[PDB]
RNA sequence: AUCCAUGACCAAAGAAUCGUCACAAAUCGAAGCUUACAAAAUGGAGUAAAAUUUUACUCAGUAAUAUGCUUUGGGUUGAA
RNA sequence: GGUAUUCUGCUUCUUGACCUGGUACCUCUAGGGUACUGGUGUUCGGUACUGGAUUCCGAUGGAAUCU
């Protein structure tokens, strides 16, 4: 066992993705700094031009800060709009760096470890 | 050069402004009472005629004559009231002025004439009045069950007006 | 001619199907409809040729010209159809066949001057051979006579002939570079390079001017510990640790230039610079041309040691961003034999978010040539779609150490890749070859690549490296490959080509510097800026009529209070001038050398030993003003007024030496994201926030707002001092990436250190708005 | 949003009360303004300066805005306000008007004649100035009389609710209009609109040319129907700290 | 050998900054605010009470703030 | 020793017009291709790729379907 006094520099990577070109036009990553009125507008304009991917939903998916943020839009399409929609609970793994731990600067020896959060996916239809 | 040219899209409102009626309150049954059909009566000349009636009265030679040089009626339909005119960019106004200062089109009487936008191309005109039809048909089914509206006075109308007479490129 | 065929064609479709007009990127517009047109010179010079009728018996001195050059006229009027001479000259009429095949050709020419000795052919029927020079420099590679000549003081790079129809082309540092292609590319370049995530597409640029040093040791001893010295001397002592040697990942700093051979030494900064090690004795520096002959003639000031090779004219790179751009260069590339490196290139060829990969990604392998395929093909990745995190951890221990070692070690030999060449087809017989391809024996296939021989075709060495700073892929190549192997990397269907302005924007988008405009403490990002930028702009300033351009010392209303010795602006009008910062900055540090509190003007005092006292803030900056256009526009004088951030602690500083010139005065770099309204444009000024009126700026960022529920705006603008002056904006224009206007600047150190806040007060150069702001810093 | 501050309320004194087809009438042309985009509507109410007010510090406002329109309130978001226009025409008669400040939240004034008119911007608690657009308002009114009020916080206000009657009204209201806009300067105008009917009511993007092309620039016709009929009503709301 | 005035010809260039304009969408038009996270998922850190269980709380600060904010529109290195 | 001007040498190199008659040669199937050598007897060439989705085969390859 060791406690993780790792106070030390944490570089976060994003999650390991992989996409299609079809998942390119029909999803979108909430960040946790987005203003509202943007992501809605946003999904706004994508159930306009769905159709000609010959596709039927759009999946808004996001994790963290994202997952309530989330949730209310998803709020403000179910009723006040009138659509239905699917709710998905995701499990996530992520990588994160750790130093193997004169004076040397930042250019230090690095390790990776495995950390899992989780999400939310929600797919709105037409 | 090429000349500018500017496009009203004006409704037409029939208000019940009558006695021992008592109507509920709620935003879905005000615009369903307000927004019922024309009478058939008021046609495409009607119109044209009428507001160049209240141009010779309320304005004079000179300000019935810099209208009356370019003013076309394009679109019009019965099912909603919606229509589109025409007119010059520097000559507007007035022409919003003679819409205001005229009520009693020909004979139908008790009503108002509302201009709701102004825009210069043709090609926006379509797609706000799309937005607006759109922003109409959500609104009155999203207060019940839309099938408590099923008089159907304009449900069955704005899904059907897409192109019919909107082909004029 | 029967519809009715028509019809049966369409019955493989709907009834009336609608097409689309073509993407306005896909359209070209119909030329003239005559043959072209020769010039008048070259006409002139055949017609006279062809008129004219025909003491070792040579005695051809200049003359040898003559008929070498009369031949290729013959040939040229006898064989082009845009020729029309006249109408008596034809190819019989006047004695063509007779001339320059048993005239000229062997009587002449032959029997006078014998050909010369290296009659070694070559192992081409393409001229492609190496140019490298051992302990010296190397001239520019022979081939056609035409456009060598052209290349008297400007370089070209492999793919010039191509670039140059498709791009607007300049001339700097002997190269002939691009600069930026011919259409509008400002969100595009955002949305294929930047770090967004609908990316669909990649961005190629062609880097070929970046030179390349291969130093070695040559002790004959693997452990070298000499070369170690040597790059820990030229950089900081920072590409010589087990992070980079032992692990072999790529480097990006700052180079610097040693001098320490008697007594008294320093150092200045120059530049970036890429550092990669191999086998613990042999490095490969790759640097911008500006900087490549200063960092090299200082090597050779130890060949007796180790060994150099001015390589930049045999080895060729090329770069690629996006998220999509493994996935298009993996669609051009196969290979010979079975290799692990290549199993790890197609898996990872499937991340399209590389910033999940790990700091080192590098491959290595021999390809065959590109030309086979005939068209770019998929790696038929679409059968496994499981990749995990998992499998990544994997790529952390099952490293093909001898593997890529062997395979680069063919790199940095000249004669392994001039055997590389060993047999390098024409396009004709590489047609020929595929055409073979229609009588094969499995006779069940219908296979249209080329298949590939066992010992008669050349094997292609080839590198692909990651930078992680610059976050993009670097791809090695021997030289003379590169244009077949690009001729490929354009036909993929979302593929687009990029100039050197967009490459400045998508280092602005990230927040990072840019080596050229964007360093004004490096010799010649200095020069760049006071005296490259500010001719280019007063040249078409003062050439415009009095009235029809902003008047910049007519301005009211700058400062609090005016002092009489600027009228307008502050400063030069077409620069961010440093000099001035120097010495306001230090005036005003001296002004509070024991009285606290400073004054600005007394009135009338007197006129001015050459006593120069150092009273009030108006006599600063009538120094200052007399310093310039009396002293450095008369006479030349060097001085770096601006040094970087130091780790050390060199902060204070105190009638003998007193002068306000003397001393460099430490600043860093900034990034400022507005909070409110702006646009700031480059050598916008920055000021520090006044202690009165703070209140009034902190509410102005919590908002105000109107009776009306919107935001409020006009209220009456505060402003400062003319001593609040701390820093300068280079680069600044529209961030796409966050919706607000943001620059990137530089800041006086010592301003910073003392703010009991993070706001900033930015205004342009010729206007008096000062729009409000927050700066974060830059780790560079 | 919208502001419209002129719709009258059905009362002529402190006598008689309010009939059930009046406010049946009333609730209609609230519904239609409402449709047509306005957000925020005060009620008027007209008395004469020289009547025996109420005693009692409550029934000095018949309006009894709580209980009534409670469920127009909800089921749509506009709110709704309270004004009394007073008429003044003698310089005396007392019921100074600290006794009523705390029962609205704007006061007018409605001057009637020279007397009157001066008094008014000499030294009154009003917050807004209204005419009789009407007919036969009392003419050559110049900038001296003006100038001192609008300088102070006072605004004029224009109703272009004449203008729909009669033809014979009109003419009135289109000659009284442009002496008011050019003896002020075109500053402090607001808009309002009598609307004694759910018929005589109208838009905004029209109402705002008849204005601009009468004599006022464009730039203020955008701010009548605004910034200042809002920042009047805030005033006026943030005025109700006497309790 | 100098200057001034009128006329002819050649050549350069075709001003900058600030503020306002109703809608859970707008404007006479267009665009931007999508590489999903606070290391609170080695199965987070602590406080109180009652016979491990049950019942009450503290810890996330550039914190977050909802049809909201920001940029731009006729010859851009004169003639479109 | 210099620079502006003037006259005389040298170095820069991929066996390349079209049509056509001969000899020698060739791993090409009585005909084709290549070397050495003779005859004055206005637009035309080769090679090459559609975007997207789904499916099948003991594969850095091949195959089929829809839009």
């Amino acid at each position: 066992n060791t406690h993780n006094k790792s106070t030390k520099r944490v570089t976060k990577h994003p999650s390991l993705k992989t996409l299609t070109h079809k998942q390119i036009h029909t999803t979108i990553f909430v960040k946790s700094t987005t203003p509202y009125v943007s992501a809605l507008k946003r999904i706004n304009k994508f159930l306009d031009s769905v159709h000609k991917q010959g596709s039927s939903y759009v999946a808004v998916l996001g994790m963290g800060k994202a997952v309530e943020k989330t949730l209310a839009l998803g709020c403000h399409f179910q009723d006040q709009k009138n659509k239905k929609i699917e709710v998905y609970t995701k499990t996530i793994e992520v990588l994160d760096e750790v130093i193997t731990e004169d004076v040397e600067d930042d250019d230090k020896e690095t390790q990776l470890k495995k950390r899992a959060v989780s999400g939310v996916e929600l797919r709105i239809y037409v | 050069v090429r000349l500018k040219s500017r496009y009203i899209l004006f409704e037409i409102i029939f208000p019940p402004t009558d006695t021992n009626v008592e109507e509920s309150v709620s935003k879905a049954d005000i615009l369903l009472s307000h927004h019922r059909a024309s009478p058939a009566d008021v046609s495409i000349k009607s119109i044209l005629q009428e507001i160049r009636r209240s141009l010779s009265l309320n304005l004079g030679d000179y300000g019935s004559a810099k209208c009356n040089s370019l003013l076309q009626l394009k679109y019009f339909s019965n099912k909603t009231s919606t229509g589109i005119i025409r007119c010059h960019r520097e000559d507007c106004d007035l022409v919003i002025m003679a819409l205001m200062l005229m009520s009693k089109i020909g004979d139908v009487d008790g009503l108002i004439v509302n201009p709701v936008k102004v825009s210069g191309t043709i090609k926006k005109i379509e797609q706000f009045a799309m937005r607006r039809n759109s922003k109409i048909l959500n609104i009155i089914k999203c207060s019940q069950s839309s099938h408590l509206s099923d008089n159907d006075f304009i449900i069955n109308d704005f899904k059907k007006i897409g192109r019919e007479n909107e082909n004029e490129n | 001619k029967q519809l009715q065929l028509a019809m049966h064609n369409s019955k493989a479709a709907s009834s009336t199907r609608i097409f689309q007009a073509l993407p306005r990127k896909l359209r070209r517009r119909t030329a003239s409809h005559n043959v072209r047109r020769i010039p008048k010179r070259m006409r002139n010079r055949a017609l006279r040729e062809m008129r004219k009728s025909d003491k070792a018996h040579g005695l051809n001195a200049k003359q040898l010209y003559k008929a070498r050059m009369s031949i290729k006229l013959l040939r040229l009027a006898s064989k082009s159809t845009s020729m029309k001479l006249s109408m008596p000259p034809e190819v019989t009429s006047s004695n063509c066949h007779v001339r320059q095949k048993i005239k000229t050709l062997k009587r002449m020419i032959k029997e006078s001057s014998t050909a010369n000795p290296n009659i070694k052919l070559l192992n081409n029927r393409m001229g492609s051979y190496d140019c490298t020079g051992v302990n010296e420099l190397a001239p520019i590679p022979k081939g056609r006579v035409k456009y060598t000549k052209r290349q008297k003081h400007f370089a070209w790079l492999p793919t010039h002939i191509w670039n140059a129809k498709r791009s607007h082309m300049m001339k700097r540092w002997g190269y002939q570079m691009v600069w930026a292609p011919t259409q509008k590319c400002f969100k595009l370049t955002h949305r294929l390079g930047g770090d967004t995530c609908s990316s669909d597409g990649a961005l190629c640029m062609d880097s070929s001017y970046i030179g390349t040093i291969i130093v070695k040791d040559k002790s004959n001893d693997s452990e070298g510990d000499f070369l170690k010295s040597i790059i820990g001397k030229l950089t900081a002592e920072r590409a010589n640790l087990r992070k980079y040697r032992e692990g072999q990942v790529l480097f990006q700093g700052l180079i610097y230039s040693f001098n320490e051979e008697n007594g008294e030494d320093s150092t200045k900064p120059l530049g970036p610079c890429d550092v990669f090690w191999v086998q613990k004795d042999t490095a490969i520096i790759r640097l911008h041309p500006s900087i490549y002959t200063q960092v090299f003639n200082i090597l050779l000031q130890h060949k007796e040691k180790l060994t150099v090779q001015d390589c930049r004219y045999s080895l060729a790179s090329v770069t690629l961003k996006g998220a999509k751009a493994l996935e298009s260069l993996a669609s051009c590339l196969r290979s010979t034999e079975y290799s692990k490196s290549f199993e790890q290139f197609k898996m990872v060829s499937m991340i399209t978010d590389h910033n999940a990969l790990p700091q080192r990604c590098t491959f290595a392998f021999e390809a065959i040539d590109p030309r086979h395929l005939a068209a770019p093909k998929k790696l038929n990745d679409s059968q496994r779609k499981t990749v995990n995190s998992d499998d990544i951890l994997s790529l952390h221990e099952n490293y093909p150490q001898d593997e890529i070692n062997a395979v680069f070690n063919e790199l940095c030999d000249p004669e392994s890749r001039t055997q590389s060449y060993n047999n390098q087809n024409t396009l004709k017989e590489i047609s020929a070859r595929r055409y073979k391809l229609l009588t094969a024996t499995p006779n069940s296939i219908n296979k249209t690549t080329v298949p590939f021989k066992e010992s008669d075709d050349p094997s292609i060495p080839l590198v692909i490296i990651r930078r992680l700073k610059t976050r993009d892929w670097i791809v090695v190549l021997p030289w003379f490959w590169l244009l077949p192997l690009w001729h490929l990397l354009n036909r993929i269907p979302r593929m687009y080509h990029i100039g050197l302005r967009q490459f400045q924007q998508i280092q602005y988008e990230n927040k990072q510097l840019y080596f050229p405009d964007d360093y004004p403490f490096t010799q010649l990002g200095y020069i760049e800026n006071s005296f490259y930028k500010k001719e280019a702009s007063k040249t078409k300033w003062d050439r415009k009529p009095m009235g029809k351009r902003i008047n910049f010392e007519k301005i009211k209303d700058i400062h609090n209070t005016k002092l009489p010795a600027y009228s307008g602006e502050i400063g030069d009008f077409f620069s961010s001038d440093w000099r001035f910062l120097q010495i306001l900055r230090n005036g005003i540090d001296y002004l509070q050398r024991n009285d606290k509190t400073l004054e600005l003007m007394d009135s009338k005092k007197t006129g001015q030993q050459g006593v120069r006292d150092i009273n009030c803030v108006n006599d600063v900056l009538e120094f200052c003003k007399d310093y310039e256009a009396k002293t450095k526009a008369m006479s030349l004088s060097i001085e770096e007024n601006i040094p970087v951030a130091l780790c050390k602690n060199r902060k204070c500083q105190f009638s003998s030496s007193f002068s306000l010139t003397f001393f460099p005065r430490c600043i860093i770099a900034v990034s400022c994201t507005l909070l409110e309204r702006g646009h700031p444009k480059d050598n916008a000024r920055i000021y520090q926030v006044p202690e009165k009126d703070l209140e009034h700026w902190l509410q102005l960022a919590k908002g105000v707002y109107r009776p009306n529920g919107r935001k409020d705006h006009d209220l009456k603008i505060p402003l400062p001092e003319v001593h609040d002056l701390i820093g300068f904006i280079t680069s600044g224009t529209y961030h796409l990436n966050c919706g607000n206007g943001m620059g990137i600047g530089f800041i006086d150190h010592h301003a910073a250190i003392r703010q009991p806040t993070r706001y900033v007060l930015i205004r342009n150069v010729g206007t008096n708005t000062y729009r409000l702001g927050e700066w974060s810093k830059i780790s560079v | 949003m919208l502001v419209d501050l002129n719709v009258p309320w059905p009362q002529n004194s402190y006598a008689d009360k309010v009939t059930s087809q009046a406010v049946n009438n009333l609730i209609k042309t609230l519904s239609t303004l409402h449709m047509l985009g306005y957000t925020h509507i005060a009620i008027n109410f007209t008395v004469n300066h020289s009547e025996k007010f109420p005693n009692d510090v409550k029934l000095l406002n018949p309006i009894d805005i709580k209980r009534r329109f409670g469920e127009l309130m909800d089921r749509t978001g506009l709110k709704l306000y309270s004004r009394i226009t007073l008429i003044i025409d003698d310089p005396s008669k007392g019921q100074s008007l600290s006794k009523i400040s705390q029962a609205f939240d704007i006061v007018a004034a409605l001057p009637i004649s020279e007397k009157g008119l001066t008094l008014s911007t000499t030294n009154l608690d009003i917050d807004l100035l209204t005419f009789q657009y009407g007919s036969r308002l009392p003419t050559f009114l110049k900038h001296k009389s003006i100038c001192s009020c609008v300088n102070r916080g006072v605004k004029l206000e224009i109703v272009y609710g004449y203008a729909l009657r009669d033809v014979q009204a009109r003419r009135q209201f289109v000659s009284n209009v442009r002496s008011v806009i050019r003896s002020s300067r075109s500053r402090g105008i607001v808009i309002g609109s009598g609307a004694m009917s759910p018929l005589e009511c109208r838009n905004i993007l029209g109402v705002t040319s008849l204005i601009k092309n009468l004599g006022l620039p464009s730039d203020r016709c955008s701010k009548a129907m605004g910034d200042l009929a809002s920042l009047v009503l805030l005033n006026g709301r943030l005025r109700n700290k006497s309790h």
